[PDB]
């Protein structure tokens, strides 16, 4: 594969001392969790956790204790950093309902105070389409008046509406493909359409850091699943070679199909897939490509068409293009784009098309209006300006953070910015200290990230102005001084 | 082993199957019915004015002005999308309000909101059932239950539809393997997965006997309420209220907010000890964006309307009884379902050997009925993927909007059309 | 003053040892174990070395 523009990603290795201290902290916290379970065993301390009812105490216990050891002892201690209720439109500034816990995050009490004007780095609205005013809101209001909220049937049944066909035509024109199909949920898009494409006797080559929906879709299909290293084209090529040469494992029969599941942007890593090399490999080894383009469909591309446009490649080379409307367009749903034969087969054989309720009409209207705004049909230059502004914000934020001294993962063009915290206590400390300073951030550990590399993800937006970014950067610098989070050796 | 030249020859000569197989042009599911406007009572389907007998809108809340007003208020307050999962600032106050309202409506401790109706149960089942567990599931279970059972890697023991003797035989057998190996038994979990009102058959589960078997053989009960949530019981609380069972005897109750509430989404209710697990183990909950606030407000207003007026369930019951009685006696069709079911089936009394011939006959009836101002739909299934594939049938769905004379006319029109087609 | 510097040092110790995530009595338990180990080490070190 040939790259027209330079491809600059950096994943700095964890400092040895930092990794050692992370292991020490996790170990001591696990020992104290063991002591807590022992204390709760003889009821030395009261049990805030719920218990099985007395009538059902003689059943086999619903949960194995060790299975939730993480949830009760590790996650529960810093639980206040997640599930923060918001009482405002999730724009650049969001209103957070303040809550407090007097039993160490076991139960939360909602104080009357509302934290207003929090700089929002957690929400996904890359192009700033999360608004409660504007043309998309007015169109959604009109369609909600005409159609109501929700539909009460399936697409193959009476649940197919003219709005759905209009949306699918528009999405196909947007992507550059022959046809597209829309679904009520992106997680459902994956989990319900991957099983239709492949089955037993086929092979799925899945990236190491694929989304849970992609993994579930691969598991629901009966195909063999093999994992290659994240954006490692050498690992992927070796897997392709071996798979073609040696056939199916028990009986060395040739595979029916080989499907490569990749993502346009891996949000937790902030890396952009090496799409030119993947397309070259799939052309050489006659594989099929499933590109989950949820985090890049609006975020990447000169005109916001995704990773394919970002690389200047042909949309027709990708066999299946997943996308999600949640991240950039500001409405729920998902889509699959491809050739007309593929979309016809999916309309016939998708699990969602047969058993799941269609998209909501106001939601599809908001998607339609946002998409026409992006592709210039709104008659105003607002959709373009969003794309340049998001690009500028990404470049500015990433450069400022890197020259402050933090370790930042991913490609330099990726609007998701993961900052490495590396320690379990710092996961809670960073979220609490940043909310104390009026910035809402997202922090993640095991259920989304590997062990040592726990992180804070910043989602940049075109709604973010430079004043907002400057405020956030200043508070991040202050907190990094406070929490000693500048682990980088190269720049500071 | 192999030479590099041999390996490159093998790579060169390998031709994969096409990504999608060729699809017949004469496929029934290939032609969607395009509905112009809302899918409401008195809808337009395929360019024809029709009375809706297809959409699962039991309480007529799709075009209720109060529901639309609440949804518009939430839209003006929040916009359409949530822009994140429940974990990351995707939790609005409307979501907590809806969860609280559902928990108070169902008389349970807690409820959890999924943004997709399939995903709620397809993710609730795998969360509790793991490898080595034994699940006893009714064979006539919906596809979402089947995919939830497949996502978990537990043993699956299908039992015959509403047959308590079959379930009890399976339980006694499992007791025999428990006796053979005690240590694995002490860690093996048992689940009975049933549906309060089955969509594939239109029948109601024997819940009292299920509860007795649960306590005798120590198997936790998961109960799907997609059809029965807002239709059954004096206050429309499900099959538990219909049978008088205490809701504490049911370990999990899952429904979708799409049929009676007439908005996108699903929910699972139960004791907090059970529900709190899904907030970190439910894949459709953790790894998907939360429900749009306007849909949540529509569901909340639907709950308000159901609570204020519990006579809607009585009128729904009487309309279901009327249409069920009127449809009895079709020359070539048999009514499959129960009088208290809002959605039931019209299967062929004598089926030709070929299933696609039966589908073509049913579609002939459906098309001639749409030419006569009645919107009927044929129950659609994935033939290869379904475990127990139901027979082809025409689906009859009853709504409080459909008047008595409309129900009589629909029955008479179906009778005439079916007796012409099947002659 | 410099006490605030020592308080920041204690805060860093909390963050590194994950004692920030623990309740005050768990912190006291850990610190008691720490000073106990320190005392035994100092005793053995002075006795022989
Ligand atoms: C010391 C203990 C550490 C605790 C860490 C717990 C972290 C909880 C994360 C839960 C939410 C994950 C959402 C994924 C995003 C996604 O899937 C989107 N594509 C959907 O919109």
């Amino acid at each position: 594969g040939l790259y027209k523009r330079p491809f600059n990603e950096a994943f700095e290795e964890t400092p040895m001392l930092v990794a050692v201290l992370t292991y020490v902290g996790y170990g001591v916290l696990t020992l104290f969790g063991y002591l807590r379970d022992f204390l709760r065993y003889w009821r030395i301390e009261k049990c805030h956790h719920a218990t099985e009812r007395e009538e059902q105490k003689d059943f086999v216990s619903l949960y194995q204790d060790f299975e939730n050891f993480y949830t009760r002892n590790l996650y529960m201690r810093i639980r206040d950093n997640w599930n923060r209720p918001i009482c405002s439109v999730p724009g650049a500034r969001v209103d957070i309902m303040e809550r407090q816990s007097h039993d160490y995050n076991w139960s939360f009490k909602y104080t009357g105070n509302i934290i207003k004007g929090v700089i929002n780095m957690g929400s996904y609205n890359y192009l700033g389409f999360a608004r409660n005013t504007g043309s998309c809101q007015e169109a959604a209001a009109k369609v909600l008046e005409e159609y109501g909220a929700g539909v009460c049937s399936t697409r193959q049944e009476i649940g197919n509406l003219d709005k759905h066909e209009e949306l699918e035509e528009l999405v196909a024109r947007f992507l550059g493909v022959e046809a597209a199909m829309a679904y009520g949920m992106g997680f459902a898009t994956n989990s319900m359409n991957i099983p239709a494409l492949v089955g037993k006797g086929c092979l799925i080559l899945s990236d190491e850091l694929n989304h849970a929906s992609l993994v579930l879709g691969a598991r629901l299909s009966g195909a063999t699943i093999r994992i290659f290293k994240h954006n490692n084209m050498q690992s992927l090529e070796k897997l392709l070679k071996d798979a073609i040469v040696y056939g199916q494992p028990r009986t060395r029969r040739p595979w029916k199909k080989i499907l490569i599941l990749v993502e346009g942007i891996y949000s937790m890593e902030g890396s952009i897939v090496r799409l030119p090399e993947v397309i070259a490999l799939k052309k050489k080894y006659k594989a099929y490509l499933y590109l989950d383009e949820a985090h890049s469909i609006g975020a990447l591309g000169p005109t916001g068409r995704g990773v394919v446009e970002y690389f200047g490649l042909d949309p027709e080379d990708v066999d299946v293009m997943m996308g999600t409307f949640t991240k950039s367009f500001g409405a729920s749903g998902g889509y699959i784009g491809g050739k007309k034969e593929l979309i016809d087969y999916l309309r016939t054989h998708s699990h969602s098309a047969v058993y799941a309720t269609s998209l909501s009409p106001p939601v599809v209207e908001q998607i339609i209006t946002s998409m026409k705004c992006i592709m210039g049909q709104d008659g105003t230059s607002l959709g373009k300006e969003c794309v340049q502004q998001l690009a500028e914000n990404t470049r500015y934020f990433r450069r400022r953070l890197k020259e402050m001294g933090f370790i930042i993962y991913g490609n330099e063009d990726s609007p998701v910015v993961p900052l490495m915290l590396y320690m379990p206590a710092k996961i809670g400390a960073f979220g609490r200290e940043m909310l104390k300073r009026n910035i809402g951030v997202v922090v993640v550990g095991f259920p989304a990230t590997p062990i040592i590399e726990s992180r804070a993800r910043f989602c940049l937006s075109a709604a973010h102005t430079k004043e907002i970014l400057d405020t956030a950067l200043k508070e991040i610098d202050e907190v990094g001084d406070l929490l000693q989070l500048k682990y980088s050796r190269h720049r500071l | 082993d192999l030479t590099v030249k041999e390996k490159e020859e093998l790579i060169e000569e390998w031709q994969p199957e096409p990504l999608v197989p060729p699809v017949p042009k004469d496929h029934p599911a290939l032609n969607y019915n395009i509905v112009s406007g809302p899918p409401s009572h008195k809808t337009v389907v395929n360019g024809k004015e029709c009375i809706n007998f297809a959409s699962f809108n039991f309480l007529g809340l799709l075009d209720n002005p109060r529901v639309k007003a609440a949804a518009l208020a939430s839209l003006k307050k929040y916009g359409v999308g949530t822009c994140g999962p429940r974990g990351f600032y995707g939790t609005f106050d409307v979501h907590l309000d809806l969860e609280d309202r559902l928990a108070k409506f169902m008389k349970t401790e807690e409820a959890i909101i999924y943004s997709y109706g399939f995903a709620t149960i397809a993710s609730a089942i795998p969360a509790y059932s793991k490898r080595g567990d034994i699940v006893f599931v009714d064979r006539a279970a919906c596809f979402a239950i089947q995919k939830g059972l497949q996502a978990s890697r537990s043993d699956i023991k299908l039992f015959k539809h509403n047959d308590m003797a079959d379930l009890e035989r399976l339980l006694k057998e499992q007791e025999i393997e428990d006796q053979k190996n005690p240590r694995k038994a002490r860690v093996t979990r048992r689940f009975i997965v049933v549906e309060g009102l089955y969509m594939n058959t239109g029948t109601i589960c024997p819940l009292p006997e299920l509860v007795k078997l649960k306590y005798k053989y120590k198997a936790r009960i998961f109960l799907e309420e997609s059809l029965s949530f807002g239709v059954l019981g004096e206050h429309g609380r499900g099959v538990t209220e219909h049978y008088g069972i205490n809701i504490d005897d049911i370990d999990l109750i899952s429904a979708n907010m799409e049929n009676a509430l007439a908005s996108i989404g699903g929910f699972c209710c139960g004791r907090s000890f059970v529900i709190d697990h899904q907030r970190l183990s439910g894949q459709g909950y953790c790894f998907s964006a939360s429900l749009p606030p306007l849909l949540a407000a529509a569901a909340i207003e639907a709950l308000n309307i159901m609570e204020e007026n519990p006579g809607i369930f009585a009128v729904l019951k009487e309309k279901c009884g009327q249409i069920h009685k009127a449809l009895q006696g079709i020359s070539g069709l048999k009514v499959v379902g129960e009088s208290l079911s809002p959605a039931f089936h019209l299967q062929l009394e004598e089926s030709t050997g070929s299933r696609e011939q039966d589908v073509r006959l049913l579609q002939e009836i459906v098309d001639q009925c749409m030419n006569r101002s009645i919107a009927l739909t044929q129950a659609r299934y994935l033939e290869k993927e379904e475990k127990c594939l139901p027979p082809p049938s025409i689906r009859v769905v009853v709504t409080v909007e459909q008047t008595e004379e409309e129900l009589e006319r629909a029955a008479s029109t179906i009778k005439e059309v079916a007796q012409a087609v099947l002659l | 003053r410099a006490w605030k510097q020592m308080s920041w040092f204690y805060y860093q110790y909390l963050l590194v040892t994950a004692l920030y995530m623990l309740e005050p009595w768990e912190r006291t338990v850990f610190n008691s174990m720490l000073v106990s180990i320190v005392g035994m080490a100092l005793y053995t070190g002075y006795v022989f070395m």
